[PDB]
DNA sequence: AATCCCCTTGGCGGTTAAAACGCGG
């Protein structure tokens, strides 16, 4: 399998009482940050509060993104988690504020369940009947239609409305075709031709499909997880309509538009009604904005208003710089490049740099997860190199070392392989020196 | 693929042996031993496919072989593997955000191979008999090298054949499932065996192609028109999860590729901030970045940086450095270029070109070969001699001589302040 | 010019045809777009 | 009778067979070295071998750079595509600057193709729908009759052209275009007054087939494969009124078009004519355009781009601290060959004025022409060139044909130079 | 449709047969050197041979440069295109600067295609249209008469439909175009037999036409080159002629149109009438615009461009260096500059009198002298604007002439730039300064 | 070794002599 930078991160690695083990879940160290993230994960699972914000402050290569991804893993794949970077907010189709709002509502998941009844099988009969008296209706005076469907467990004779007969005619269904009728909506679908009539003609273009399993009339409960933004998009750009105008609009590109507050309010009304009835349940997710430094002052000012809303996820922010002038402003030096007003709404989770033992353990774990064998001496050399230049430099130099060892038909990386890798691939400081 | 001669046509590979040790001159590449060794390491990483989200910086002085190195890596990597080469100035668009453009570039370099097994009958048609309703009765006969049989048609096959209006005596191809008919000329060629064959067709697509296909009703036109627009992130998440499921099922395989940004020193700080995180996630290709400037101010920022790039990105990259050539390497590179351009230079002409390239620039001497060839042809001479190169030198100026002429006559050109003395008098 | 150097009488008939109207040889074309066999 | 422009007297480079340039031929005076260099470049273009070659015509204002470019175009001929441009033209608002540059690149590459045209024409004798249904039309001519079956699109075209029995039509089979050329002559006297314009019954057979050679560019093929471009059907109308603006054509479309063109050339039905892209006032380009021009020149299918500038040691637009020889960054300069253009002395100015007067059908006295030459030397050559028309107008108002010294003095007192106007401002 | 505007008083350049400017003619006063140069440019435009010349009009404000341009336009008259644009108009949002300049340049070249058409004119005698109910066959004949001839025409379907649409009757004099097919109702020959509705709405009789019933006439179609480009750019370009939204027309369209028009000229089908492009306040244009103007003037299908500038030495927009006229030296090298000077007292007085004649304001001698002194002291345009207000003040007084007291009242009520500047400097606290401070209270 | 009958060819216009032909029975 492919090995990304954060594959080894499987979780926060905490005990039942909340204490963080020294080395668990792929993490090494960062005890206080891991405990704070665990408390935040508990707060998210509580599903009571809206607009809570935390900011992961620390230097480069400290573990901000690692902690965010650990939070995402701990919450599970049923809770929303929308990653972002500060640069992605600057769209060219709609204002940055609308993009931020869309991301906010993309992280409030809703689990909506609907019971659906379907009639499916192979058509055996189709006998339209007229009214008992010609004066009963208008024109064709078509009464009910009788259809016989066959399944693996038997047959059933259905009585259908003339609308369903019109749908059957539209879908071009003949005897022997496998069909699919939804009693929820009255929609008729043509699955294909039965395998029974596969050899009727030796050359024919028909998608032969097997007879449906189970009974003809099966009732199933369908559960889907959809974000609120999905409902907003569905309302803004509905896919219904078969007019020429409808199709022409379908062909057009889907440019982002400033979805009005009225549409959001109506969606919230219908969702609240369904949550009250028990049909749907709310799952507040998490919004992660990495490199918050790149946001403009306008985005931060709008964040101030967004975080006070009644429905707002837990925004987690990462900043790797301190005492930096805020983008879009000339004079406001701010603690983390984040305006002071937003900082007052935040809880800062400080993450601390690593020592040699932690770097060595990280290199060990990364080599293990990479399916690479590393000698102890070469591993100590890598640890010294990482504490000399950077952890990421060593972590990325591991792979070329393995390739070099393989080119010599060696199962494990030796110190000479690491030295040759250093000679072939430089670092930032050495590149700066050689270019000077 | 017919095309004219470019400046990188001679580079047909990276010129490595089994042990990744580059030869002095192979596959069109000369010198740059350590750069080619590191490029071979990168190529092996790409071929392995187990490593994702690695950025390699190809830094060095101009006219040293950075683009040549990238071209050699691309050729040695071969086809059947994505390789997207975009200049850093292509990101800035009026229809796509820079982050969206970078995302589309990233997705373009990850390929997905999908195998489709189709049942198609191929043979030489002989007779077709279609009759009116007695819905339709039809028989077709297909002849091959060793069989001749009739087929009893149905309604839809008859309709399709009438729509195509297939004649007799022409090689035809009919698909049993899809129903598509591909016409071919009369049997140079001939049917080769059984009537109905079982051959699989493989489709190579990228993640971006799937994203654009699912973007709209007929989004696959946007892959040519270019009006894709900023795709919704939920669509990309759907594509990613379905690709994971398909790989688990074994019905589709992923072929990671290489993304090459030629002029990264033009991207702004937002692009680098995006790249930093885009590298971390899975399905991230290998990004090759070529830069030349030593220390410059990053676009969008007011401070210098070790390569024109922010320190956060340089921490995430491994740097391959290229070194300037010497006289012998210049000579052999010019010989390779002359052989590619079909120019027969003399020994003294080649020596003069080499000394000119060492004194002024390799590109200048490379460009003089064709001009010298045209000058010689005006004299009805085949081989390019010294005097032809000297006349080419006299007629065409290099950067240093042009600068010297401008400096010595600064009055007759327009300066930064907008002043010029057009009047030849006074 | 071609007839100065072939037969001469056929050239005289062609010259008379020139004198009558140029359309006796070639009509001015009906310009229309080039058609590609199949799109990409 | 005829109009005069800045370069109407420039008919060519005036180079002999050996390549040496006469002092005065083709409307050129002096500039021998630049003419010889441009002749070498013309020979290189005619070779049709290299791609992406670039040269720079560097010199001061009013020195003969645009004239040299137009002379190169004249020498190459109307067969080859020569695309004039200005640096300010690439700053579009519908698509990015990169797309415009690439489109102009592909507009300068020429293709000559052979196509067979199937044409039907005759008097309509039957209009029977087959029942959106096919139409059965019967065409009669002076040599025979013919009955055809037309697709529904052609039926829609005929329906919207108000074609009835007795009308004469013109169906082009390849494109599906229907033109109603009028009503048959046999019905001219049916009514004494109607709007119908009558035409004679067509001669020859109804089915006519001709082979025409048509010149297209790669940009034409790209536009054809990108967006719908013609048609008399409402479907085409909606397709083209939808997505009307320019789009950022992708590399995939260009690659597929290149494959199609390679197939056409291989079959022998097409031939390639690489041309020239002329970008005047290249100093107006931003750093991004130059950066992409670096990559675009490395393409294996590119024209011989010629650039002209009249600036020296000027800073590059976009950058703030890059001083460059001609406003062109050093990265692009290394890709270029510079042709230096030199100022003019008094005698050559005098001859240029004389020839310009001869071109515009003016008569200038020797003493008046000497005064005009000395004032052009004092102030500017172009200033002396523009003074000719007011002098001729003044002479005509005095019922005098030849220009005299007094008319020149009056024209000087009426119209001023830049220096004199600035002095008046002071 | 026009009102009394600033330059409404000039009907031409006022020149003799030898281009010698009259002391005062056609509305223009003084500016003898400028008027002679403008006449030379006028003759250059009328010749139609010299292409792509550039001419600059420089001078202090209120020296008559726009008046000179209006005089040139009036001397040109109709049938010779004149495109008056400002430097601010180029900077658009749907088109590039180069595209807008290209469209402005092409707007100044006119193409005339002359056609000969046959026209039927006469007074109707009898019209008769026979149509079957629930049937498509229609048959009709009409009798159209002239003073010397009368004839009957049996009509096709389309002519019957057209006459039915036009509501032609017996007492109608109509014209028929055999090619286009349009029917124009010129007038009536007599009354409509005294029916109830429409009793006396046809009193305006017209005389019966005279001569041959079917006569040939020539029709001239004048269309600018830009219109042809817009028509041939796309299929919907015809709508773009009125709506705008022409887009950036591809260069191939313009090249092909140029070739086709040159072929038309060589064939005698079309007559090309080049015109003048006039840019107000060219100093607002960017340096890119000036470079494009430099190149585009060398085209053979280019008009003659005239520009107005009063900035003296000033910073060219888009650059950080000052230039002699707000324009780069490259554009100054290929342009001939005509200069304007300040006006004497007598010239100001006669311009004021001309304006008073145009505004239909009767000024007394003393009032005119006071206005002239005020204009010399403050501004020509100030007194020009004061004339009409003085007329209104006189009307308020119920007097048909403007006296000195009315001008005094107008002077008191309405201020000049200098007086406003003085009042601002004296009371600076009552106005918002550049630093954003002002005192609102009075205590 | 210098001169007559036919050649030598486009587009014309007559003008009989088979080709190919519904139909009548
Ligand atoms: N050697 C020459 N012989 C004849 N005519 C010339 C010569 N050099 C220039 N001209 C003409 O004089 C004018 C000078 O204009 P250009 O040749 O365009 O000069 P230029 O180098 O283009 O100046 P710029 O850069 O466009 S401001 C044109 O009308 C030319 O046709
Ligand atoms: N506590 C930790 N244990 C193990 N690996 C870590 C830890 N913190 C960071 N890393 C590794 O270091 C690298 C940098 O992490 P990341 O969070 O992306 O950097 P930053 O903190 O600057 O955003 C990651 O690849 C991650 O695997
Ligand atoms: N190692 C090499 N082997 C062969 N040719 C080379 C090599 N390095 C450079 N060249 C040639 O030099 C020319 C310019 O090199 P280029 O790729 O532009 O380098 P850079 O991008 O660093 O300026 C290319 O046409 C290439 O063919
Ligand atoms: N020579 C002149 N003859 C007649 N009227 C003039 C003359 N010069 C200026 N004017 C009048 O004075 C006013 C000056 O306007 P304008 O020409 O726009 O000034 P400027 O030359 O500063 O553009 C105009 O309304 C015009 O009618
Ligand atoms: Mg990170
Ligand atoms: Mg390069
Ligand atoms: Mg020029
Ligand atoms: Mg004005």
């Amino acid at each position: 399998t492919r090995t990304a930078a954060h594959t080894h991160i499987k979780g926060l690695g905490l005990d039942e009482s909340g204490v963080a083990k020294r080395v668990e879940g792929g993490f090494v160290g960062q005890i206080e940050a891991r405990e704070a993230c665990g408390v935040i994960v508990d707060l998210i699972k509580a599903k009571k509060m809206s607009g809570r914000a935390i900011l992961l402050a620390g230097g480069p290569s400290t573990g901000k993104t690692a902690l965010a991804l650990a939070i995402s893993q701990e919450l599970g794949p049923k809770v929303p988690f929308c990653p972002l970077v500060g640069s992605e907010l600057y769209s060219v189709e709609v204002k940055k504020t609308e993009t931020l709002m869309e991301n906010f509502r993309r992280a409030i998941g809703l689990r909506i369940k609907e019971t659906k009844e379907v009639y499916e099988g192979e058509v055996t009969e189709l006998t339209p009947e007229d009214a008992e008296n010609p004066l009963g209706g208008y024109g064709k005076t078509i009464s009910h239609v009788i259809v016989g469907l066959k399944s693996a467990k038997g047959t059933k004779t259905l009585r259908l409305d003339p609308t369903i007969y019109e749908s059957i005619q539209r879908e071009k269904v003949s005897i022997g075709d496998v069909i699919y009728i939804e009693a929820n909506t009255g929609a008729v679908k043509r699955v294909g031709r039965s395998d029974a009539y596969a050899t009727e003609f030796d050359l024919e273009t028909e998608e032969y499909v097997p007879l449906p399993k189970g009974e003809v009339h099966k009732k199933k409960e369908i559960v889907q997880d959809v974000t609120l933004h999905d409902l907003d998009v569905a309302n803004a750009r509905p896919q219904g309509g078969q007019d020429v105008i409808s199709m022409m609009g379908q062909l057009l590109k889907p440019k982002k538009t400033e979805i009005t507050e009225k549409l959001r309010q109506e969606v919230n009304k219908v969702v609240a009604k369904y949550i009250d009835q028990g049909v749907a349940e709310l799952i507040p997710g998490v919004l992660f904005i990495d490199e918050v430094n790149m946001l403009d002052i306008e985005i931060f000012t709008y964040l101030n208003k967004a975080l006070e809303s009644n429905i707002a996820p837990v925004v987690v922010l990462a900043s790797n710089r301190g005492m930096t002038t805020v983008r879009g402003t000339e004079d406001v030096i701010s603690p983390h490049g984040v305006p002071p007003d937003l900082i007052d709404r935040l809880l800062i989770v400080r993450t601390l740099p690593y020592d040699k033992d932690e770097i060595r353990t990280i290199i060990e774990r990364r080599a293990t997860v990479e399916r690479l064998q590393v000698e102890s001496s070469a591993l100590d050399l890598l640890a010294t190199m990482g504490t000399e230049t950077s952890l990421r430099y060593a972590l990325q130099l591991l792979a070329p070392c393995g390739i070099l060892a393989q080119t010599s038909n060696r199962k494990e990386i030796v110190v000479n392989d690491v030295n040759e890798a250093k000679l072939l691939f430089l670092d930032a400081k050495r590149s700066t020196k050689i270019l000077e | 693929s017919l095309s004219l001669i470019a400046a990188h046509s001679h580079i047909t590979g990276l010129g490595l042996d089994e042990n990744l040790q580059p030869r002095p001159t192979s596959e069109g590449m000369v010198g740059q031993l350590q750069a080619r060794r590191a490029a071979g390491v990168i190529l092996k990483m790409v071929q392995n496919g187990t490593i994702a989200g690695r950025a390699v910086l190809v830094a060095g002085p101009p006219s040293t072989g950075k683009t040549a190195l990238a071209m050699g890596v691309s050729q040695s990597l071969g086809k059947d593997v994505p390789f997207t080469a975009i200049a850093g100035s292509e990101i800035f668009s009026l229809e796509l955000s820079k982050t969206e453009a970078l995302t589309q570039a990233f997705r373009k370099s990850i390929g997905i191979k999908i195998k489709e097994e189709t049942e198609l009958i191929e043979g030489e048609v002989v007779e077709i008999q279609i009759d009116r309703s007695i819905h339709k009765q039809g028989k077709l006969t297909i002849k091959t090298t060793d069989m001749e049989t009739i087929y009893e048609l149905g309604n839809k096959m008859i309709d399709g054949l009438t729509k195509e209006k297939v004649l007799a005596g022409d090689v035809i191809s009919i698909d049993k499932a899809s129903g598509k008919i591909t016409k071919l000329g009369r049997s140079v060629q001939c049917p080769e065996g059984e009537l109905q064959k079982r051959k699989t067709v493989v489709h190579t697509v990228s993640l971006h192609e799937i994203d654009v296909i699912n973007s709209r009703t007929q989004g696959f036109l946007a892959l040519f028109t270019g009006d894709t627009g900023e795709i919704r992130s939920e669509v990309r998440d759907q594509i990613n999860t379905k690709v994971a499921e398909w790989k688990e099922e074994g019905k589709a395989e992923i072929v990671p590729g290489v993304l090459f940004i030629d002029e990264v020193h033009m991207l702004d700080i937002e692009c680098f901030s995006f790249i930093n995180r885009a590298l971390e996630d899975e399905f991230a290709p290998i990004v090759m970045m070529a830069t030349n400037r030593g220390v410059s101010k990053t676009r969008g920022t007011n401070y210098k940086s070790p390569h024109g790039l922010p320190l956060d990105l340089l921490d995430r990259s491994i740097i391959i450095t290229t070194k300037s050539y010497n006289e012998q390497e210049i000579k052999t590179i010019l010989s390779i270029r002359a052989q590619e351009e079909e120019v027969e230079l003399s020994s003294d002409a080649l020596d003069l070109l080499t000394k000119t390239g060492v004194e002024t620039s390799l590109r200048y001497s490379s460009n003089l070969i064709s001009v010298a060839q045209q000058i010689a042809m005006k004299r009805k001479n085949n081989t390019v001699e010294v005097e032809d190169v000297k006349r080419a030198y006299l007629l065409f100026l290099d950067s240093a001589r042009s600068v010297k002429y401008v400096q010595e006559n600064e009055s007759q050109y327009i300066d930064d302040q907008g002043n010029v003395q057009i009047s030849i008098a006074k | 010019s071609r007839a100065q150097t072939m037969s001469i009488v056929n050239c005289l008939m062609q010259l008379r045809k020139v004198c009558n109207h140029p359309n006796l040889f070639e009509v001015r074309p009906i310009l229309t777009s080039f058609v590609l066999e199949h799109c990409v």
